[PDB]
C-alpha cells in the first residue's frame, strides 16, 4: 500500500543520492582494507579514507589529524566522556553535563559515577537553555570535562556553545559537545567556539548508518584514554578496521552539507514557520516546547493539550513522526513541562528533502485528528464544562 | 479547455495574467522570460500534452502562437 | 497504534460520548490520572431489570487504552450488572492481542467497568 | 572554444529531464527544485573561470543523477500517500 | 592501468553481489531507524534487523536472542573479554588466552592487566596449536574466561575449539572464541562446541565493513558488563543505533555462507593444494608456517629463505598479498620460527571468487621473483659458497 | 501446469548469458562457474516440490545477477592484469 | 615497495654481483643481520690512483634497503676513496624520497660504504 | 582453421577427441551430451563466431553438421 510521509529526520535521515553515489565504488570494486599497506587495493582505500577525513575536518574548521572515525555519535560520546575522565583520573574526578543530554552522554556519566567519579547534571531553564552563570559556578578544581550538546534531538534548542567554550578555555577545563544534530545544519567552527572534543553522526546528516567521528583537539593537546583495544588504528584512539565505504559516505555527507547548509537553513526555516503557525492558528492549547529564539527550525516539538501523544501518532497514520523521543520524556520534565502535557507532545522533523506539500498535509491531518481525539477525551469534556482539572483527586 | 490550455501553461509558468498572454506575445520580449524560464516552459508543454519537443523545434517556439501551433500539429 | 484490532477502535469509533450522571440508572467510572497518560471515563445505563442497555466512554490515552476502554464499553451492553462484574482484564487483552507493555491498559479498562458498576450500585440503595 | 551559455542551457534541460525520472518522491522533488534554484542563483556570475567551475560541477552532478535514478528504479518501492491525493 | 589480482582475503573480502543486492533497498528507500517504534519506516527496518539476526543465529546454531550486533569483531572481542572480566571481578581476576591471538584480544587483555587482572598467555606448539593439557593446568579457582580463536588470521591454523569447550564447560569457566576467520568457512555449532561467547566480522565473510556480531549464550546464562553506554539497544549490551543496511548485509552474508560453505571448502582446498605444491616443487627452502593437518586451506603462510618478505611483495607487483600480517610477526615468533625466516614469510589468501588462473599466475610470479631476489641476496650467495650463516658474527 | 524442464533450461541459458556481462572478473568467473556447477549438482533431483524450490531460487538469483551486473557497469573499473595476458 | 624511485632499483637492477675479495684493490662491506631483516654487501674496486672504478652489491632486505644499497653502489663509482667517505645517509634518503619509517635503510647503506672503504684502507697499509 | 573451428568447439565442450567429432554425429545420441551441455555448446558457438543463435534456431542444432551449416550461413 501507499507509504507514509517521512517527518522524522531527527531519528535518522535518508541517504543523499550524492552520498550513495560516492560510496558505491567502495562497495563494488575498491573493497580493500585501508590498513593493507602493501598493495593498490589498500592504497586506494587508504586514500579514500584520508580524503573523507579532510572533508569532515573542513566542515568544522579542524585539521584532519584531529578527526577519528567511529561507528556513530554514541561511540564518540563514550570516547569523549569516559576517555577524558579516565585519562585525568589521577588528578580530576568531577564532570559537568546537563539534564537534557542524549542518553549516551547521561548513561556514560552514570557509569562513571559507579567508577567513583562525581558528576553534576546541570538543570536547564524553561527555554531548554542552560544558565551560563550556573555553569561557571559548578566548575570545581578537580573538574576535568564539561559536555553540552549543540542542538537537542527532542526539542531542537541551541546551547550557547561558543560562550561555554569561553568559560571552559579560561579555566583549562576540556569542553566536549555532542553535535550530532547540529553538524551540516548550523555553522560549527572548533576554534571560534573553543571546542576540545565533538561528536558527529553520519546518519543525522544524510550519510550512512554505522559511522561517525570524534574531533579531538591537538593544540592545545587534549588527551583521551582509548576505549576500544586493538592494533592501534586511528592514531591508537579507535582500533579496528576503518570501514572505507562508510567513512567515504560520511565525508561526502559533510562536503554536501558544507555546500547546502545555507540553502537548507533558509528553506527549512520557512517550512518550519509555516508548520508551527498554521497549526497554532487552527487549534487552541498548542504549546511549543523550547525557546524559538535559540532553536534549530528542523526540530519542532509541540504539546496538544487533552490528547495523549501516542494516540495522535496512531491517528496520523500516514505520517512518520515521534513522541517523547530520544532522536515520559526526561527532556520535557527538565524544562518544567507538566507531566500530562509531556504525555501530549509530538516531534515533527523537517529536513533537506521535505516538501511544502508534505508540511501542509501533515498540518491538515494534525488539526483534524487533534480535534477528533479531543472529542474522545474526558479531559477536554471536563474543561469544556468549566471543570478545573487541577482540582480533581485522581486514580 | 481547448488546446489553449497552452495559454494557461504559459501564464502559470511566467507569472502573467491570462489577460496578458496574447497570441502575438514573445516570451522574452513581451512576457519577461529569461532562457531558464523558456527551458522550463518548453518542458511544461511537453508534460501537459504528452509530447516530445526536440531542440530544433524548441528553438522556434518563442511566442504564444508558436506554442499553440506546435501542439495542435502534434495531436 | 499498529495492531489492526486496536486501531479499529479509533478509525471506526463506537459508543463515544456521555450519559446523564444525575440518573439513578447511570453508573459513571472515571479512573487513571492525566499525569500517568491514561484516563478512562466509562458510563453504563441500566434498565429496571438490571440489564445494561447502553454505555458510553471517553478516553485520554494511547491507542491501546482507547481500544481497551472502547471494547469494555461494547462488551457491557446486554449484560446484567452481575455479569458485567465478571469481565476480566485478561479477556480484553486477549481480544485485542495486547503486548505485555500495554497490559496495564486492559487492567485500567476493567477498573473502569467496576467503578461504573460500583457507582450505579451506590445509587440503588435508597 | 565551447559556448558556456550553450553548455549551461543544455545541461539545465538535461538535468531537469533526468531528475524528473527519480522514482522516489523526495529525491525527485528535491532535485528538480534544487537545480532550478541553483541555476537561478548563479545567473549573474560573470567570471568565465567561475562559470566553468560551476558547469563542471553540474556535469558531475548530472552523472550522479543518471546513476542514482537508475539505481532507484532497480530498487523501487510504493508511492507515498500524497502522490495519490 | 591494469589492476592487481586480489590474493589477500584474510585482510578483507569483496562484497558478495547477493549481499550488496540485499543491502541496497535499505540504502535507498527503507532508511528508517529500527528503533523508531511508531511508524512503518521503523517497523520495516526493525523487521529487516530481526531477520538478519535469525540468519546469523542459524549459521552458528544459536537462538536469535543470543546475537548482539556490533561494529566488527574488534568490538565483539572487547565486549567478550572486558565485559566478562568486569562482570565477575568481585570473585574472579584471572583470564587465559594464547600468544597467537589477534591484537584486539591481546590488547584487551593487556588493558585488563593494567586494571589489576591476571592474564596467562598460553604458548602454542610449533604447529600453532595449543596444548590442551597445558590449558587444563592453567585454569585457576578465580579464572573467569578462556579466549582462543577458531582460525588464525596469519597462518590459518585451527584450534581444537570443541575440546576447549569440553574443558571449560566442565570447570564452569566461560569460553570465548574469536571466530572472525572461521564463520561461514568451517562448521560452527555453539552447542556441540560448548561455546559461551563468539566474535563475528562481516567483512571477512563477503559482507560489508563496519559490522559484526557477538554471540552471548543465554542458557546457561553468560553475564557481560556492557562497554558502550546509552539507551539500551541490543538488550542493553550494545547501545547505539543498529545500522540496518549493514546488519542486513551481515545476515545475508551468513545465509549465503551457510549455503556455500561446503562448495567453497572443496574448491578452495583444491586451489590451496595446487598453490602450495606447485611452489614447493619449484623452489628449494620453502617452509609452510602452521600444521597442514589442522589448517583452513584459504590462508597459506610460507617462508622463502634468503629473501626478505617485503621485497618479495614489491616484486609481485601485480598480486595483492601481505607479510608478517595481522589480518616481525609475533605469531611466527610464537610458533618458534627463526627471526630471519619470519622476515621471509608471505601470506596468500584464496577465497570464494579466486580462480585457478589467478593461483597459477601467482605461483609462476612467486617462483620467478624468489629466484631473482635470491640472486640479489648476500645470504643466498654465502650459502651457495658453503658458508654456515649460523657461524657469522653479525652487525 | 508449467514445464519444469523448460523453465530449467531457459533459466540456465538466461543466467549464464547475464552472468557473462559482469564487468568485474571475479564476479563474472564465479557466477558462470557456480551456475554450471549448481545445475549439474541438482540434475538428478526427482521430487517435483524440491525442483520447484530450486527453480524459484534460480529465478531470484537471476534478478540479483541482472541488477548487480547493471550496478557493476555503472561503477566499473580497469581490468585485471591477467585479462591482458 | 611503492615509490617509483625505490621500485626502479629492483625492476631495473644495476651493479648486482660480486668482486674478488682477495684483491688488494677491493673493499668489502657486509653490514646488518638476517634477524633484523636487512643485510647489505657492498664491494668497491679502486684503481692505483685511488679512484673507485667499479662496485657491486647484494642485499637481503625490503625494497627501500635494496634501493638504498643500489644507489650507494652507483654513487661511489668515479669517486675517490676520500670523496666516497662523504656520501651521507641523508643524501640517499633525499634522492629516494624515503619516508621516516625507512630512514634506517639509508643509514645502513652509508654504513656499507664506510665498511667497504675501511676494508680497502686496511689492505693498503703494507 | 576453416569454419570447422566448429569441430574444435564441439570436441572441447564435450570432451571428445577431434577424431570422434564426425559430421553426422548427434551431440546427445552420439557424443554423450546432456541438455545442460548443449545449452553451453550453443553459447560457445555464439561466442566463437560472434553470432546470436535464438531459441528456435538453437533447437535445430543437434548434430555437428547442423552446427557447421548454421555458422557458414551466418557470415
Ligand atoms: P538565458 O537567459 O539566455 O541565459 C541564461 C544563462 C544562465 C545561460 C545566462 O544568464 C548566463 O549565461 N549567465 C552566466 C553565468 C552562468 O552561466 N551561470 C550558470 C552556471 S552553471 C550552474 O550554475 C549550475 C549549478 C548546478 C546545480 C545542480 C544541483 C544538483 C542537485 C542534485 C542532487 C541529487
Ligand atoms: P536435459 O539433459 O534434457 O535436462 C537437464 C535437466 C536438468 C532439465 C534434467 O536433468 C532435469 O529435468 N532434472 C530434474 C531436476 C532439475 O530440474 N534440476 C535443476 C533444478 S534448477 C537448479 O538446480 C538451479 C540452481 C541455481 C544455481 C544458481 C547459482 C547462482 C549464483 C550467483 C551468484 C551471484
Ligand atoms: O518535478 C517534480 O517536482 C516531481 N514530479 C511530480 C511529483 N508528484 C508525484 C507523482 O507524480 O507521483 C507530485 C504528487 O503527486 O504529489 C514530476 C514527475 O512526476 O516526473
Ligand atoms: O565466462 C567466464 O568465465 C568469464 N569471461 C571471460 C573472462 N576473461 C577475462 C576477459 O574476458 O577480459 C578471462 C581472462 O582474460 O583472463 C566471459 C566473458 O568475457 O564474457
Ligand atoms: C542520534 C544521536 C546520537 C547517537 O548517534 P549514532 O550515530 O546513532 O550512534 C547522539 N547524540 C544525539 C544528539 C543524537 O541525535
Ligand atoms: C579481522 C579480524 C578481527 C577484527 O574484525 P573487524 O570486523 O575488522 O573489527 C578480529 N579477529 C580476527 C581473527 C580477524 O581476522
Amino acid at each position: 500500500s501507499l507509504r507514509p510521509l517521512y517527518m522524522d529526520v531527527q531519528a535518522t535521515t535518508p541517504l543523499d543520492p550524492r552520498v550513495l553515489d560516492a560510496m558505491l565504488p567502495y562497495l563494488i570494486n575498491y573493497y580493500g582494507n585501508p590498513h593493507s599497506r602493501t598493495h593498490a587495493y589498500g592504497w586506494e582505500s587508504e586514500a579514500a579514507m584520508e580524503r573523507a577525513r579532510q572533508q569532515v575536518a573542513s566542515l568544522i574548521g579542524a585539521d584532519p589529524r584531529e578527526i577519528i572515525f567511529t561507528s556513530g555519535a554514541t561511540e564518540s560520546n563514550n570516547i569523549a566522556i569516559k576517555g577524558v575522565a579516565r585519562f585525568y583520573r589521577s588528578r580530576k574526578k568531577h564532570l559537568i553535563t546537563t539534564q537534557t543530554e542524549h542518553k549516551c552522554v547521561l548513561d556514560s556519566c552514570r557509569s562513571l559515577e559507579a567508577e567513583g567519579f562525581q558528576v553534576t547534571y546541570l538543570p536547564v531553564q524553561k527555554s531548554g537553555i542552560i544558565d551560563l552563570k550556573e555553569l561557571e559556578a559548578a566548575i570545581q578544581p578537580d573538574t576535568s570535562l564539561v559536555s553540552v550538546m549543540t542542538v537537542n534531538n527532542e526539542i531542537g534548542v541551541k546551547q550557547p556553545i561558543a560562550e561555554i567554550g569561553r568559560i571552559c578555555s579560561s579555566r583549562k577545563v576540556y569542553f566536549h559537545t555532542d553535535a550530532a544534530q547540529a553538524v551540516g545544519k548550523i555553522p560549527l567552527d572548533v576554534n571560534d567556539m573553543k571546542i576540545d572534543l565533538m561528536s558527529i553522526s553520519g546518519h543525522k546528516i544524510y550519510g550512512p548508518k554505522g559511522v561517525g567521528a570524534i574531533y579531538i583537539r591537538r593544540r592545545p593537546r587534549v588527551r583521551v584514554e582509548a576505549l576500544q583495544s586493538g592494533g592501534g588504528q586511528e592514531r591508537g584512539m579507535r582500533s579496528g578496521t576503518v570501514p572505507t565505504p562508510l567513512v567515504v559516505g560520511l565525508g561526502a555527507a559533510c562536503e554536501v552539507a558544507q555546500q547546502e547548509m545555507e540553502y537548507d537553513h533558509k528553506r527549512i526555516s520557512k517550512l518550519s514557520e509555516r508548520l508551527i503557525q498554521n497549526i497554532m492558528k487552527s487549534l487552541p492549547d498548542v504549546v511549543m516546547n523550547g525557546d524559538p529564539k535559540h532553536h534549530y527550525p528542523g526540530c519542532i516539538n509541540l504539546s496538544f493539550a487533552y490528547v495523549e501523544g501516542e494516540s495522535l501518532l496512531m491517528a496520523l497514520k500516514d505520517v512518520a513522526l515521534s513522541s517523547g523521543s530520544a532522536c515520559p520524556s526526561y527532556v520535557l520534565r527538565a524544562i518544567g513541562t507538566d507531566e500530562d502535557l509531556a504525555h501530549s507532545s509530538i516531534r515533527f522533523g523537517i529536513g533537506r528533502f521535505t516538501t511544502e506539500e508534505e508540511v501542509d498535509y501533515t498540518v491538515e491531518k494534525c488539526i483534524q485528528h487533534v480535534k477528533r481525539l479531543r472529542e474522545m477525551s474526558p479531559l477536554w469534556e471536563m474543561v469544556q464544562d468549566g471543570i478545573d482539572l487541577k482540582s480533581i483527586k485522581w486514580t | 479547455t481547448i488546446e489553449e490550455r497552452v495559454k494557461k501553461i504559459i501564464g502559470e509558468q511566467l507569472g502573467v495574467k491570462q489577460e496578458e498572454v496574447t497570441n502575438n506575445a514573445s516570451f522574452v520580449e513581451d512576457l519577461g522570460a529569461d532562457s531558464l524560464d523558456t527551458v522550463e516552459l518548453v518542458m511544461a508543454l511537453e508534460e501537459e500534452f504528452d509530447t516530445e519537443i526536440p531542440d530544433e523545434e524548441a528553438e522556434k517556439i518563442t511566442t504564444v502562437q508558436a506554442a499553440i501551433d506546435y501542439i495542435n500539429g502534434h495531436q | 497504534a499498529y495492531h489492526k484490532k486496536v486501531v479499529d477502535h479509533y478509525e471506526n469509533p463506537r459508543n463515544v460520548g456521555s450519559l446523564d450522571k444525575t440518573s439513578k440508572n447511570v453508573g459513571t467510572g472515571l479512573v487513571g490520572a492525566p499525569a500517568c497518560g491514561d484516563v478512562m471515563k466509562l458510563q453504563i445505563q441500566v434498565d429496571e431489570k438490571g440489564k445494561i442497555v447502553d454505555a458510553r466512554f471517553k478516553t485520554f490515552g494511547c491507542g491501546s487504552a482507547i481500544a481497551s476502554s472502547s471494547l469494555a464499553t461494547e462488551w457491557v451492553k446486554g449484560k446484567t450488572v452481575e455479569e458485567a462484574l465478571t469481565i476480566k482484564n485478561t479477556d480484553i487483552a486477549k481480544e485485542l492481542c495486547l503486548p505485555p507493555v500495554k497490559l496495564h491498559c486492559s487492567i485500567l479498562a476493567e477498573d473502569a467497568i467496576k467503578a461504573a458498576l460500583a457507582d450505579y450500585k451506590l445509587k440503588q440503595e435508597p | 572554444a565551447a559556448s558556456s551559455r550553450a553548455q549551461v542551457l543544455a545541461l539545465y534541460r538535461a538535468m531537469l529531464r533526468e531528475s524528473k525520472r527519480f522514482s522516489a518522491y523526495n529525491y525527485r522533488t528535491y532535485a528538480v527544485r534544487r537545480i532550478r534554484d541553483a541555476f537561478r542563483e548563479n545567473k549573474n556570475v560573470k567570471d568565465p573561470v567561475e562559470i566553468q567551475t560551476l558547469v563542471n560541477k553540474a556535469k558531475r552532478d548530472l552523472g550522479v543523477i543518471r546513476r542514482q535514478v537508475h539505481i532507484g528504479q532497480l530498487y523501487s518501492t510504493d508511492k507515498l500517500i500524497i502522490e495519490n491525493r
